[PDB]
């Protein structure tokens, strides 16, 4: 059952899958990128110690550590009122650990012998330098009170010395905690090797243990058991005089970089239509948490991917570093805390701007109260906010003046108006889009440049992709994703000189991609993609592509039909090429062949049919695409040519040229590339959904009873729809 | 550096160079630094310009080289220039120490040392692996051009490289196939530049090995020089791809698209410099065989221009890129041998203050033998330049260093300078030992100092700001601990003897020198210690045991100073008063609070056991040990009665100006140590002084100044106002409204006086 997967501390709820719900505009908690939830997969990672060999001192004292651990059993089982016997059964209260290591099972005796050995070896690998102090600390042994209850049956008396006069330094105690965590990891790893898996309840038939949890999630009772055992062991090792000069407290910087995907910040802004060119305007930003947040005023040309205030589009205030941001960063104001409310003011007439923290005006390094001395009206300013990893913020446009918390003490007397002071509707709020989309390559792109080569009498029309960043710094060594703007439609139903009749009845289309010499071929992939391809990964491989295998069977269970669906049908040039590094002399023309009537995708490379082939589902829209990491100024080029008995690409793409064998490159077709510079519109209203637990008898109830609808503008060529 | 120029020509070249370097981008000047590195320590006539350039450019890059990030647009340090600059500082400092004192040159070089010392990060780890194989072409003693390369005849190329040799000779034969095609030569019987007929159309496979060896010999020497430098070469599977793969026209290959890495670029920059050194050796032999002349490229490779660098750059590029295509992996010449980062000794500040404390102890023993021999007729200084260099460079060097590193010396990675860069615990121990050495150096030597005693008291002040008591106590060598204890005890004893000679010398020779030494050095430096310790909160914990009785002695002496009355006392009264205010903050016991002194368990008078009551000599009472000091409520009766008196600043100034800074410096700290400010142990804690009572004291002082206006007042109550803005801030704003606002309007009446009223 699915309830057994809940982590012990958390309680099971049923939430919205997406972050934002229907609620009040000023109470809507704007959320930044969330921390990646890697703690679900509890992989017990041990510190490697097999490579390390015992130093000579530890080697000659290994027998004394074996005696010490024997003393540990014979105290533990005797300090708990327990007695001795062959079978380790807790009901009859019999244990062989209270007796000599000889009668004690040699296998577990040696197991604990060496797990204490790699205990000290984990100390060594942790920098704990366990060396003898003097021969006094071994020659002297103290005597403990040994009543009949504390009495044992073996000769190894559990009275080395009282550990009260022996103190373990705080860093050493922390490392004891760390090594207990390591021992818990060892235990969990052994259970994984036997195949144990975690379950909230404990079972032996399913062979499932709630104890299979990270040490942080471990229960305090087992924590303290392992704690006392291992602390007593380390204390007795110190009592043996092998003092360990503790390795330093090496401070660690977690760097707060654990965001899911490459997104570092989420930028929220109002609609461009609400830009202000004149007047005094005020709005409040409530910080639920303290962290990497920026609030201020931005121009309508603000880019959702660049951070606020790095360049000229935005005028923001970062309180985390207490710095104002406009084309740079200068010290300004103070740092906020959780719950602090920032109030932003703008004078469009006096060309001044300043901020407040809980009412008081923030001061510059100089005594002046203006955050930004002077600027230009331009196209107007709009409220903006950027939220870092695991950051929650609230933006109040002051539609309801009472909801503003510090407007009365600051802003009202100065004549500043709330940004939504006179509005009948709530302000539409635009956010940076998480999911990348394909768009036409800009002519002003700082790294990508595309040229259109007309088709001559002997050359087919070509589209050439070049990088202007190469030969200079800031060249992005990242895999760019390219595609053509117009798709091929496979047949709605699948059927179960070249001839000017076969070429007229055929439905097989072709395009070729030539990898320019010096561009590494294994860094370039050629093939087709569908409209669903929205994956932007710095590292791309054909094994990582999204796939699913829908199998439909008849009534017994026989699989009469198997369909594999994928958004990427592409091949690598490095594997397609046979001659290896001896090539790159010239050429590498990868050919893509698509059969719109049968859905067969066949690839040719330098005139040979490649082994890889893809069978696609009827009515699939395939976009010619090439993914490449550019290692040369000239990287690949689309050739819209044709081969014998194979229709040109333009014939498939366009309907007016359906029966035209001459290859063509109409202006509609253009190279498109994947990027993250796009804004998304948050809906003004959301569905009214309520979720609650009816009972343990009935479960969790979800209920939506109000109908909401929106117009969807469907772009026919790109097979996508937007509100 | 040329000497044929006139004085005006030298001035013009110096101004031009200092301007160009002054606005020059900081990273670009690395080659110029490393050329200057060996020429600066000469300290010849030419060296003033290097000293000024060092000073100005390091002062410009004070932020850059210290900050681990530096200036973000200009980046940060490379640590190679840091290793060079430490050598600069050490060479300059040691040379100047050993060689004769010239006043102008050493006042010019002192700011250079200050700038270098500041720019060098004190926390810097002197790596066990530093810059080595120092390019010696710039190390020619004359003309900084001795282009000897690294000899490589001893080493021998191994066998797996023969296939690389064949393939690279194939590339060479190909590019000369293109060369002959480009300049026009074609196949024929014999080689001829006349008709462009030229017989090398034949392939590499069948080319004659003599003519092949003509291609080897440059390739062979290049590979030998590559191997001698130590570069590890590793073999990949792309190489055996070729083996499995296995006249003519060498068909179009595409070189330019590949690119190298930055480490390999520096690597290739040095190989190109090596090749220029081989070329320059050949040119030196041919020029010496000629017997005379010069060549435009005779200047070193770093002095060269890009156009002649282009040939070396491209020919290194080509072999490198073909080496990637062949699959070899070239690395650095030699692996790291060991790391000296674990030891705090290699920390730059540690070694700096190491040789600094050796020099300070040397100067202290020199002044000891001068105290011995100064009774002899000969007053000449055999170590003249030693002590003048010390006092006017080292002491200013210490001052500027500790000023530039205010936070570093206070930094222990325990949040002071939390970004990093901590002064080690042993470093702060040895800072304290430097303070002790400066003190024992300054005891009763003011007359022997040539008016540099003011510089020395500023030095003691700065060393007083640079202290870390927690670190010294929890980790401190017993010798340094005893040094600091003997420090405090000797200062107390010096003040006690000056108190006793001032009671016996109540009426107002060597005693004049002693009292001037006291009032100019000893009282100000103790006051600086007291201010630092109280402000930086380590007063209470610097003061635990027997340091408490030492400070009891100092308190008795300081209160005797406050009750002593003379004309010279009035002249030096401001220093006395600031010493009083500083020590009140430093002193941990509410000595005024006669009734509530004893109960504090935190005092020596509670930790004092009984056996060592009897062991020490004690009056057995916190009030009997300080009989003269009055009870707090009795002084506050005094303060109120002086309210109703309104005594004049020229008639009755002594008690009324001595007590006010005392009480202000008291209650400033023992309010927040009061009974309401400490919720724990309330009215049973250190003090009982509260907001209403200090508010009465505010109105009281500000009521006396009302009568004091009649004699036009004095500056020391403006100093009280300076002390009291902290008081005004730490008093609750509610007490400001309706009581202190009427004080602002009352002082608005007081605005008639020309003096600035708050
Ligand atoms: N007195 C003892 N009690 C428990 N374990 C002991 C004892 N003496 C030695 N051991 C060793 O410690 C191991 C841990 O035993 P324990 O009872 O803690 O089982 P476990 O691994 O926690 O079980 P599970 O995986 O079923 O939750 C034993 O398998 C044995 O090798």
């Amino acid at each position: 059952p699915c309830y057994e997967a809940v982590l012990p501390k958390e309680k099971l709820k049923v939430e919205h899958s997406r972050e934002y719900k229907q609620e009040r505009t000023y109470t809507r908690d704007l959320l930044g990128p969330t921390v990646s939830l890697t703690q679900a997969a509890f992989t017990p990672i041990p510190v490697d110690t097999s490579q390390i060999v015992l130093p000579p001192h530890l080697e000659r004292i290994r027998e004394k550590l074996a005696e010490n651990i024997h003393e540990l059993w014979v105290m533990n089982k005797i300090e708990l009122g327990w007695q001795y016997g062959p079978v380790r059964d807790d009901n009859k209260r019999q244990h062989p650990c209270l007796v000599e290591f000889s009668k004690l099972p040699e296998q577990e005796r040696n197991y604990n012998l060496q797990m204490s050995l790699e205990t000290l070896k984990t100390l060594l690998a942790l920098g704990c330098h366990v060396g003898i102090s003097d021969e006094h600390a071994e020659d002297k042994v103290k005597k403990m009170k040994l009543p009949k209850n504390y009495q044992l049956t073996s000769g190894y008396k559990p009275a080395p010395m009282d550990l009260s006069f022996i103190k373990l330094t705080p860093s050493q105690e922390a490392m004891v905690d760390k090594l207990a965590e390591n021992a818990h990891n060892v235990w969990a790893r052994d259970r994984i090797r036997q195949g144990w898996t975690y379950g909230i309840q404990q079972d032996v038939k399913n062979r499932r243990n709630p104890r299979l949890v990270p040490y942080t999630l471990l229960d305090d009772r087992t924590k303290k058991s392992n704690k006392d055992s291992l602390r007593e062991a380390v204390r007795t090792l110190l009592g043996y005089g092998y003092n360990l000069e503790a390795p330093d407290q090496d401070h660690a910087a977690r760097a707060e970089v654990c965001s899911g995907t490459g997104e570092r910040f989420r930028i929220f802004r109002a609609e461009k239509t609400y830009a202000v060119k004149a007047g005094r305007w005020y709005f409040e930003f409530e910080t639920v948490t303290a962290g990497d947040m920026r609030v201020g005023w931005s121009r309508p040309g603000c880019q959702p991917d660049q951070e606020l205030g790095s360049d000229e589009r935005a005028f923001a205030f970062d309180g985390f570093k207490a710095q104002r941001w406009h084309q740079g960063n200068e010290h300004y104001g103070r740092s906020w805390q959780a719950g602090d409310v920032v109030g932003c003011m703008v004078d469009m007439n006096e060309h001044t701007m300043m901020f407040t923290l809980n009412g008081e005006i923030l001061l510059d390094d100089s005594g002046s109260e203006l955050a930004f001395k002077d600027f230009d009206v331009g196209d107007g300013f709009i409220p903006v906010c950027s939220l870092g990893v695991a950051q929650v913020g609230r933006m109040n446009f002051g539609k309801d003046v009472s909801t503003l918390k510090y407007f009365t003490i600051c802003g009202l007397q100065e004549g500043y108006e709330p940004f939504a002071v006179n509005t009948n509707r709530d302000i539409t709020m635009w956010l940076s889009k998480r999911l990348p989309q394909f768009l036409q390559v800009p002519s002003n792109h700082e790294h990508i440049e595309v040229t259109r080569i007309d088709g001559t009498i002997d050359s087919s029309p070509c589209l050439k992709v070049t990088q202007k960043s190469f030969g200079s710094q800031n060249s992005n060594t990242d895999i760019m994703f390219y595609r053509l703007s117009m798709p091929i439609e496979c047949a709605e139903v699948f059927s179960k000189r070249d001839d000017y009749d076969f070429l007229m009845q055929t439905s097989t289309y072709y395009y070729s991609v030539r990898i320019f010499p010096g561009q590494e071929p294994a860094n370039v992939w050629v093939g087709w993609i569908t409209s669903d391809f929205h994956q932007y990964d710095t590292g791309f491989d054909l094994d990582r592509v999204r796939t699913v295998t829908v199998t439909l069977g008849d009534e017994k269970g026989k699989v009469h039909e198997s369909i594999k669906r994928s958004n990427c049908y592409m091949v690598c040039a490095g594997e397609s090429m046979s001659p290896g590094q001896g090539r790159n002399n010239n050429g590498l023309e990868i050919g893509c062949v698509v059969d719109a009537a049968s859905g067969l995708l066949t690839f040719i490379a330098n005139g040979k049919e490649l082994s890889t082939y893809y069978q696609v589902e009827p009515s699939t829209k395939l976009f010619p695409a090439v993914f490449a990491q550019a290692t040369s100024p000239n990287v690949f080029q689309f050739e819209l040519g044709r081969i014998k008995n194979v229709m040109p690409l333009s014939a498939g793409l366009f309907k007016s040229e359906h029966k035209n064998p001459v290859p063509q490159c109409p202006p509609r077709l253009h190279v498109q590339f994947l990027s993250h510079v796009l804004w998304s519109r948050m809906p003004n209203q959301f569905l009214k959904v309520d979720v609650s637990r009816i009972s343990e008898r009935q479960g969790w109830l979800v209920q939506c009873l109000d109908p909401l609808q929106f117009m969807s503008l469907h772009i026919p060529e790109e097979n996508r729809s937007v509100d | 550096k040329g000497c044929s120029l006139t004085k005006a020509q030298r001035d013009s070249i110096e101004v031009c160079l200092l301007s160009i370097c002054g606005q020059l981008r900081p990273s670009m000047m690395q080659h110029l630094l490393r050329r200057l590195v060996f020429d600066v320590p000469l300290l010849n006539e030419h060296a003033k310009m290097p000293l000024k350039l060092l000073t100005n450019h390091y002062e410009r890059c004070w932020k850059y080289y210290c900050l681990p990030g530096g200036w973000g647009n200009f980046g940060a340090a490379s640590e190679e220039e840091l290793h060079l600059s430490r050598k600069l500082f050490w060479g300059i400092f040691d040379a100047l120490s050993q060689k004769k004192y010239e006043q102008e040159l050493f006042k010019l070089a002192l700011p250079c040392l200050s700038a270098v010392a500041g720019a060098l990060p004190p926390d810097y780890m002197e790596s066990n692996y530093v810059s080595m194989m120092e390019k010696q072409s710039s190390m020619d003693s004359e003309g900084n051009f001795n282009p000897q390369p690294v000899d490589t005849s001893n080493i021998t190329i191994p066998e797996k490289l023969e296939y690389f040799i064949n393939k690279y000779a194939e590339h060479s034969h190909d590019k000369w196939s293109m060369d002959k095609l480009a300049n026009g030569w074609i196949y024929g019987e014999i080689y001829s530049d006349s008709s462009k007929v030229q017989p090398l159309m034949k392939p590499y496979k069948l080319l004659s090995e003599k003519e092949k060896e003509i291609y080897r010999w440059p390739i062979k020497e290049s590979l030998k020089t590559m191997l001698a430098w130590g570069w590890r070469i590793e073999r990949t599977r792309e190489g055996d791809s070729m083996a499995l793969y296995n006249g003519y026209s060498p068909r179009a290959i595409d070189m330019s698209n590949v690119t190298l890495s930055r480490d390999l670029h520096a690597m290739a920059e040095m190989m190109a410099e090596n090749y220029h050194n081989i070329w320059a050796k050949k040119k030196k032999m041919e020029l010496e065989s000629k017997g005379g002349g010069n060549h435009p490229l005779l200047v070193p490779y770093d002095t060269l221009t890009a156009k002649e660098k282009a040939k070396d750059r491209e020919k290194a590029q080509d072999i490198l890129k073909f080496l990637q295509i062949n699959g070899y992996a070239v690395s650095r010449g030699f692996k790291d041998l060991e790391l000296d980062t674990p030891s705090i000794e290699k920390r730059f500040a540690y070694s700096f203050l190491q040789q600094l404390i050796r020099y300070v102890d040397e100067a202290h023993q020199y002044i000891l033998e001068f105290d011995g021999g100064s009774r002899g007729k000969g007053e000449h200084f055999p170590y003249e330049q030693e002590i003048k260099f010390f006092a006017k460079v080292v002491l200013p060097l210490i001052d500027q260093y500790f000023k530039n590193h205010r936070l570093y010396f206070l930094s222990a990675a325990s949040r002071p300078l939390c970004s990093g860069g901590h002064a080690s615990n042993k470093e702060k121990e040895m800072v304290t030992s430097l303070f002790c050495k400066l003190g024992v150096l300054v005891r009763h030597r003011i007359s022997l100092f040539g008016n540099d005693a003011t510089s020395i008291v500023n030095c003691l002040h700065i060393l007083g700001q640079t202290l870390d008591a927690r670190t010294v106590m929890k980790t401190g060598l017993e010798s340094v601990k005893s040094a600091l204890r003997a420090f405090l005890d000797n200062a107390a004893e010096d003040l006690e003897k000056t108190m006793e000679n001032l009671k016996q010398g109540q009426f107002t020779k060597g005693v004049t020198q002693i009292i001037n030494y006291t009032t100019v050095a000893l009282l100000p430096m103790l006051s600086s210690l007291f201010e630092h310790i109280g402000q930086h909160q380590f007063g209470e914990d610097l003061i635990l045991e027997d340091v408490q009785v030492s400070c009891y002695r100092i308190l008795t002496s300081l209160y005797a100073l406050g009750t002593s009355k003379s004309i010279y006392v009035e002249r030096q009264r401001s220093a006395l008063g600031e010493c009083l205010a500083a020590f009140a903050g430093a002193f941990p016991v509410a000595f005024l609070e006669t009734h509530l002194d004893k109960h504090n368990i935190y005092s020596i008078y509670n930790t004092k056991s009984s056996r060592e009551r009897a062991a020490l000599s004690l009056p057995t009472n916190v009030e009997d040990v300080c009989p003269n000091i009055p009870s707090l409520e009795k002084l506050m009766e005094e303060i109120v009665e002086l309210a109703e008196s309104g005594i004049r600043y020229t008639q009755m100034p002594h008690v009324m100006e001595v007590i006010l800074p005392m009480l202000c410096s008291y209650m400033s700290r023992w309010w927040e140590h009061g009974p309401e400010n400490n919720p724990e142990r309330a009215e049973m804690c250190c003090t009982a002084l509260n907001s209403e009572h200090m508010n009465t004291l505010l109105g009281n002082i500000l009521k006396i100044i009302y009568n004091n206006l009649g004699i036009d007042e004095g500056a020391w109550m403006k100093r009280l106002a300076v002390f009291s803005q902290p008081i005004i801030n730490k008093v609750k704003p509610q007490l400001l409204k309706t009581h202190f606002l009427p004080l602002m309007e009352k002082l608005k009446k007081k605005a008639a006086t020309v003096v600035s009223e708050e």
